[PDB]
């Protein structure tokens, strides 16, 4: 926001607790990962994205209030995050690209924010060497300025400032005579400025990527960085929430109706599957057996649940206890979890145990295939426009923002207000809302 | 090659890059292609497929071929096999069904298994039998789910006739082969055989000598005696009338620890889970496992610190013990700060009063779990070997020390820093008010008992508590993360 | 009610309980504070001074230490037997093999004649680990952790024959500088807690210590801890009523003050018991700030164990009973007439660390990253302190005078103290003029 | 190496029984029955893998000394291997390392 715009060049030299180290990483994503969404919902110059982003900018604290000369509490934040995030967007060149595109979305952002006064003292300053040039010179060349510009409507040289760089930095833009040159010098405005400034800086940022990954054999070693290493969008979410305890009141004759109305996609389709056949595989009765307690259920309710929804698929009433009661009690109660009361995040539904043949669990938006999801979402009674959208989000495979595009639809609004992660949470959202 | 005429580590190294780095480039691609890569390794890959028509899977492994090679210009990828099951333990070692295909659509089914070897010759035979029985089923063709319930079933089972006897006395007969005699067995008392061993020479005629088998179950004394010094012989166990067999035992430390190495690795299966199914041993049994095991899989804070201990401290006047969890104590309303009344109704102490005693305990609780972490223990991570020792080998495999008792079998801490780092991180969470009300929504209930209980000096209060362990955590467990090193 | 009652009532108060040296009466007196007094402290870097670098170890560094430890005695025990080459513990032979390994049991107990085992270094015998058979070894003396080079007959390459077990090396003494032998007599007193009964919290001890130091005004005061004995019974039932790092000061004061008259310097010496200290040995100096300019030339702080100086004396100093535990396990081939402890104090200088024996007791946690550079004796100690709850008892040995004063306090009844007299003499002769020329153990 | 290789049981003979052995004819033939089968076993089993052929080959690829590369350690072999090349190619070389 402020002395915020930082080429995040020369390493920190500090020292955090693994608690800090391990909080800028989680936190240093989430915002990354949000610049993702919208860059895919809105546009790079619409408000709604200026807006939520410099929103979000704000609640994950990177980019706000002063202090005495040294710690600058968000400088600090997005200096350290940045870095450390180094490590794990080095290794995949499927990382290393996302990241750079979203580490430049994000310099872009902090770019359009500043006025084109305050962009200017940040160059001066910056790597080095850059000057403006008055009002004298200014209008002297005027003419000759926007006779060299693009097919840059009309005769106004604007207020809009004007730079004096080195011929050689604006290669990019002078072998297509795009910019004044004189005596070795090229005179160029704001936009195409900060385009060569991003410019220079992807090819800067992956160069490095390059130099962090040669060198990680180095700390692969290191036992409290596997954790972000190798899991920073694994099972475990940006940040999930929905976890076990919290409160909530369901009756049971009801679950159909906020079948339609409530669960997401994923589970809508194993209760009709419980339903219709009177069973589920193994993979099913966790996915949903899990969130279902997320959602609040009892023991009682959940055994309930299943038990009598097993004897329509006429087993022997004897035989659950003996095969299922077991597990079922688990579930609830105490340890060897985190895998038994973790309620499925989304991002793992979509990543780990798809689905075979007689299973109808995972994410269908990842896991259905096109014609089908096509078959199924207008059961839904979802507009053949609309439905339209949804796909072309499949088709990036950008999944759960799908589901989100869903959400909005069942539910009528233009923004859901929030970004999905998890199917309890859109199993309350569509509770707050009713 | 180190020691090669011909050596340039450069040279190497880049080669060892290019590997790693075309492995990824592979492993992305075939996720790529929206299928799950389950495994790899320098060269290597395995990938779930989910198709039962084979004609299917090559055609589609070419297909991967194919996209592979056709990047490359010598370099290939090349089919190498199908697995119509497979149990993947850990690393380098899976059991699995390998196939070879007879004509035109049928195959064959042969039994591959490596890194599945079990030492110890003494686990009775309830153990062994329950043992294959199950890793049968698992190299069964039925679905996961229709292996897994029958293990369930069988299992069940087990545990009852285990409980009405219906079990061969000898079925409990475990047999180790002296190496020293029973006088020169330093872990004496420890070592079940060795005690029976000793028992019977010392009492009768025949005499254990080296290379010598020996004979042993496990019983009820009555004595309360360590497990291991509660070892009989068969005979003394029939002919005695006192004494009766230790279901427990068996249940626990012979049957489980079999069935468990290859469960373990079975999603919706997992330690306790077993255990239950073989008994109302829940609770002690999970005592039994770890803490550490589950470092496969951010956290929130119950969850966080579930392990950890509970800080205990006597009221200095009434003597009840007083159980700190938390900042609170309660509910809403009634949420008192745990600090402010004695868990004792008739006292009417407060323990803010005796914050003395309390940074006291608390140091003494410290050095405890300081003392503990460094003891040292290390413990071998096979199931069916499990040795204690204090000493570290100095013979190191690539994961770490290498077990000197199977040779295949890495040493893993028994309790580990992170262990320990995070039970002082419990107690630090359980005296900072400053951050437990932060942790309040509006900043009415905030105030209220901010104004109701935490005045300045009850905050000081806390700050002491506090101010405990932040030093311990100050420069010492490496909270510290030097990042000038991480980079420089 | 009662507290440090039977302490109080003893009668053999300073009674001499044994002496050495050269006789002298009973009128031990220094110079006070009297002439040069140089405090030099002395080891490796100067043995640690700050709190620490960490409390956390990486298993894959242990190892590296371990290997090292054995790597470099064998390495110097090879050049001075003058041995060719040692042979891998694991390959066969039927000629006599010359190993180099470290003992070790074969399970969690009591090492014995039957379980001993060496495992080789890593640079020859990649770790393997080769059971020991005696039966055919005259004179041998073994403790776990004990580096060793030992020849036999191994031709199965799984059970080695000893046939001769090296005698132990230590390192040459401190080359005494034509400056050190220009000083003159000092008397150094040393004490070890704890300094209190373990029925009462008077440090009653302590001020009769205090009074003595005046009394016979020494010239050092080397005062081991446990000061606040994390042993204390109330201590561990946490009944005081004030913090530790307090009552610790406490005691710190008395004492500095105590003696503000005496002109003796005082060092402390840290120990793992120290309830307030870091549990962490090798331990690191004290803590403490309120001292005036003038008691800061008059008290020093060390960490533990050191190796200190004391006028070109090289004094050794350890405050962890380093003797009751290898002493529990070690193992020898004579009971007849040998002397025990002589001989568990033999293996110390020559070992070349100050506490050998490992695995280490139950109850004595380490950090081996740390004990690689602190705890190494940089020479053979010209005296050696190993406190202890064994006995009292002062015996030279290999030119050391190793001295064991007891402990201040025992349990409800008096302890002892101790005191040396010393004075490097001169230059020439048969070189070995021990400079600690006498002393004496006595009850307070 | 029998049980897999040859596909066949193999009995031992302890050195403990050994003496016991010399006490009877019949005993005696046992213990010398058994050596032999061993060391045709060693043959067999160094005919099944091919081993001397694939070695000459090998050797003949690498250009070095055929007992070498029976020994063991590949180093070697290809050591040659380059050396051999480098030399055909006027080409200084590693003088070995000690
Ligand atoms: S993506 Fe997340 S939300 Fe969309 S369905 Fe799968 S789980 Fe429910
Ligand atoms: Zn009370
Ligand atoms: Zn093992």
């Amino acid at each position: 926001y402020p002395h915020c715009l930082q080429f995040y060049l020369q390493p920190p030299s500090e020292n955090i607790s693994l608690i800090e180290f391990e909080n800028l990483a989680i936190d240093r994503v989430k915002l990354l990962k949000s610049v993702e969404n919208l860059g895919v919902s809105y546009v790079k110059g619409t408000e709604q994205y200026q807006s939520k982003l410099e929103s979000e900018l704000r609640k994950l604290k990177f980019s706000y209030r002063e202090n005495l000369e040294d710690e600058y509490e968000p400088r600090r934040r997005d200096h350290i995050s940045h870095f450390i995030l180094r490590l794990a967007y080095c290794q995949s060149e499927e990382l290393r690209r996302w990241f750079i595109q979203q580490e430049m979305d994000l310099l872009r952002f902090r770019f359009s924010i500043l006025p084109k006064d305050k962009i200017q003292d940040f160059l001066k300053d910056s790597q080095l060497q850059f000057e403006a040039i008055s009002d004298e010179e200014k209008t002297l060349r005027e003419q000759e300025i926007v006779a060299s510009s693009p097919s840059l409507s009309g005769l106004k040289l604007g207020f809009e400032s004007i730079y004096k760089i080195p011929f050689a930095d604006a290669l990019d833009l002078f072998r297509g005579r795009k910019v004044y040159l004189e005596d070795g010098f090229a005179y160029v405005p704001l936009k195409d400025i900060v385009a060569i400034i991003l410019n220079e800086f992807r090819a800067k940022l992956s160069k490095a990527l390059a130099l962090t990954a040669r060198s990680l054999p180095a700390v692969q070693s290191d036992e409290r960085l596997q954790p972000l290493l190798n899991h920073l969008s694994h099972s475990y979410t940006g940040q999930d929430y929905s976890t076990q305890g919290n409160v909530g009141k369901i009756s049971l004759d009801q679950i159909d109706l906020l079948s339609t109305k409530s669960f997401p996609p994923c589970m809508r389709q194993l209760h009709k599957a419980l339903r219709e056949n009177h069973h589920l595989r193994h993979g099913g009765r966790m996915q949903y057996g899990l969130f279902l307690k997320g959602i609040g259920l009892t023991l009682e309710q959940a055994l309930q649940f299943w038990k009598q929804e097993f004897i329509k698929g006429k087993m022997d009433p004897d035989k659950f206890d003996k095969g299922y009661s077991y597990n079922i009690r688990h579930s609830f109660g105490k340890e060897g979890k985190r895998t038994d009361y973790t309620p499925f995040s989304c991002l793992k539904i979509i990543l780990s145990n798809p689905p075979s043949q007689g299973d109808y669990h995972g994410c269908p938006f990842r896991h259905s295939d096109p014609e089908l999801l096509k078959q199924k979402l207008q059961s839904y009674k979802i507009s053949p426009g609309g439905i339209s959208q949804i796909l072309d989000l499949v088709k990036g495979t950008h999944y759960q923002v799908a589901c989100q595009k869903y959400f909005e639809m069942i539910h009528n609004v233009d923004d859901c207000g929030f970004s999905l992660n998890h199917p309890n949470q859109f199993f309350c959202e569509s509770q707050r809302i009713l | 090659f180190s020691y090669s005429r011909f050596y340039a580590k450069p040279l190497a190294a880049l080669v060892t890059y290019k590997g790693r780095e075309i492995l990824m480039h592979t492993k992305e691609m075939v996720q790529k292609m929206n299928l799950e890569v389950i495994y790899g390794d320098t060269d290597s890959i395995m990938i779930n497929t989910n198709s039962t028509n084979l004609e299917e899977v090559f055609k589609l492994g070419n297909k991967v071929k194919s996209e592979v090679n056709k990047l490359y210009k010598l370099l290939e990828i090349d089919i190498d096999g199908v697995f119509k099951s497979l149990l993947l333990l850990k690393k380098k070692k899976y059991a699995a069904l390998v196939v070879e295909p007879t004509s035109d659509g049928n195959y064959v089914t042969k039994q591959e298994l490596k890194g599945l070897d079990i030492v110890r010759r003494d686990w009775c035979d309830l153990a062994k039998d329950t043992g294959n029985f199950v890793i049968g089923q698992i190299l069964s063709d039925q679905s996961r789910d229709t292996i897994v319930e029958n293990i369930q079933k069988r299992l069940i089972e087990i545990g009852e006739n285990v409980l009405n006897g219906s079990v061969p006395v000898s079925q409990f007969e475990i047999n180790k082969a002296l190496t020293k005699d029973p006088q020169d067995y330093p872990d004496k008392k420890s070592l079940p055989h060795v005690h029976v061993a000793l028992w019977i020479n010392s009492q009768g005629g025949r005499k254990v000598k080296a290379g010598d088998t020996v004979s042993y179950v496990i019983c009820q004394d009555g004595s309360n005696l360590t497990a291991s010094q509660r070892a009989y012989a068969p005979e003394q166990l029939q002919k005695q009338d006192n004494l009766t067999i230790d279901t427990q035992y068996y249940l626990a430390q012979q049957i489980h620890p079999v069935v468990a190495r290859i469960c373990e690795p079975i999603d919706g299966i997992d330690a306790v889970l077993i255990a239950t199914w073989l008994g109302l041993d829940p609770t002690q049994f999970r005592v039994h496992h770890y803490h550490k095991d589950e470092e496969n899989d951010q956290l929130t804070d119950e969850e966080k610190y579930r392990d950890c201990e509970r800080f205990k401290c006597p009221c200095p006047t009434c003597g009840t013990e007083n159980i700190y969890d938390n900042v609170f104590d309660g509910s809403g309303t009634d949420m008192e700060p745990s600090l402010y009344r004695c868990s004792n109704i008739d006292c009417k102490a407060s323990p803010l009063t005796f914050t003395v005693q309390l940074s006291n305990k608390l140091i003494m609780d410290i050095r405890r779990f300081i003392k503990k972490y460094y003891d040292g223990w290390l413990i071998c991570e096979e199931p069916t070997c499990r040795n204690r020792t204090r000493h570290l080998p100095l013979q190191f495999s690539r994961t770490g020390p290498l077990c000197p008792a199977c040779m295949k079998a890495t040493l893993q801490p028994e309790y580990s820093d992170k262990s320990l780092y995070t039970q002082l991180c419990f107690y630090r969470y359980i005296f900072d008010a400053e951050c437990a009300l932060e942790k309040l929504t509006t900043d009415h209930e905030k105030d209220k008992l901010k104004k109701q209980f935490f005045t300045p000096k009850v905050l000081q209060d806390y700050r002491k508590l506090k101010n405990t362990a932040e030093q311990f955590l100050s420069r010492s467990g490496y909270s510290e993360v030097n990042l000038s090193k991480l980079f420089a | 009610a009662t507290p440090s009652q039977k302490y109080n009532s003893r009668s053999n108060r300073g009674e001499v309980v044994t002496s050495f040296g050269l006789a002298q009466g009973v009128s031990w007196s220094g110079r006070g504070g009297a002439g040069n007094i140089s405090l030099k402290v002395l080891g490796c870097p100067e043995a640690l001074t700050g709190s620490y670098k960490s409390m956390f170890q990486k298993l894959p560094d242990i190892r590296e230490v371990l290997t090292c430890k054995i790597e470099e005695l064998g390495s110097e025990l090879k050049e001075h037997y003058k041995i060719e080459a040692f042979t891998p513990l694991l390959a066969p032979a039927q000629e006599p093999v010359t190993l180099l390994g470290q003992i070790g049991c074969d399970s969690n107990g009591k090492l014995n004649n039957k379980s001993v085992i060496l495992e080789g270094d890593r640079e020859h015998s990649s770790g393997a680990q080769i059971p020991v058979d005696l039966s055919e070894l005259k004179e041998y003396s073994l403790f776990p952790g004990q580096v060793v080079i030992m020849e036999g007959i191994n031709t199965t390459g799984r059970k080695l024959v000893a046939t001769k077990l090296y005698e132990g090396v230590p390192l040459p003494f401190y080359q005494p500088t034509e400056e050190d032998a220009d000083f003159e007599q000092s008397m150094v007193l040393v004490a070890c807690g704890p300094y209190t009964t373990s029925d009462s919290i008077t440090y009653d001890p302590l001020l009769d210590l205090i009074a003595v130091i005046n009394h016979d005004r020494p010239d050092v005061c080397i005062l081991f801890g446990p000061f606040l004995d994390a042993k204390h019974e109330q201590v561990e039932n946490c009944l005081l009523t004030s913090p530790f790092e307090d009552i610790f000061k406490q005691c710190l004061r008395t004492i500095i003050e105590g003696t503000r008259s005496s002109g003796s310097h005082l060092v402390f010496v840290p120990s793992l018991r120290d309830v307030h200290h870091e549990p962490v040995y090798p331990q690191p100096p004290f803590s403490y700030s309120d001292l005036s300019r003038e008691d800061k030339k008059q008290v020093q702080f060390v960490s533990e164990p050191c190796s200190l100086s004391i006028n070109g004396v090289i004094f050794g100093l350890t405050s962890t009973d380093l003797l009751f535990h290898l002493g529990a396990e070690e193992i020898s081939s004579s009971s007849g007439t040998s002397d025990r402890f002589s001989r568990i104090l033999k293996h110390i200088l020559t070992q070349r660390s100050y506490y050998p024996l490992y695995p280490p007791q139950e109850d004595m946690a380490i950090d081996y990253e740390s004990f690689y550079v602190y705890a190494q004796l940089p020479v053979t100690p010209d005296v050696l302190i190993i406190p202890s709850e064994l006995r009292y008892f002062v015996k030279d040995v290999l030119g050391c005078v190793c001295v064991n004063p007891g402990r201040l306090t025992k349990g409800q009844v008096g302890g002892t103290f101790a005191r040396l007299y010393l004075r490097r003499p001169a230059a020439d002769g048969a070189e070995r003029q021990s400079p600690c020329i006498a002393v004496q153990v006595v009850r307070i | 190496l029998v049980q897999q290789i040859l596909k066949t049981e193999r009995v031992v003979i302890p050195m403990e029984n050994i003496q016991n052995m010399y006490s009877e004819s019949s005993q005696l033939l046992y213990l010398l029955e058994h050596t032999w089968k061993d060391a045709k076993f060693i043959l067999q089993i160094m005919c099944e893998l091919n081993v001397l052929p694939l070695a000459l080959q090998i050797t003949n690829i690498a250009g070095n000394i055929m007992s070498r590369t029976l020994m063991g350690g590949r180093s070697e072999r290809n050591e040659f291997l380059l050396l051999h090349a480098f030399y055909e190619n006027n080409y200084i070389v590693p003088d070995k390392q000690i």
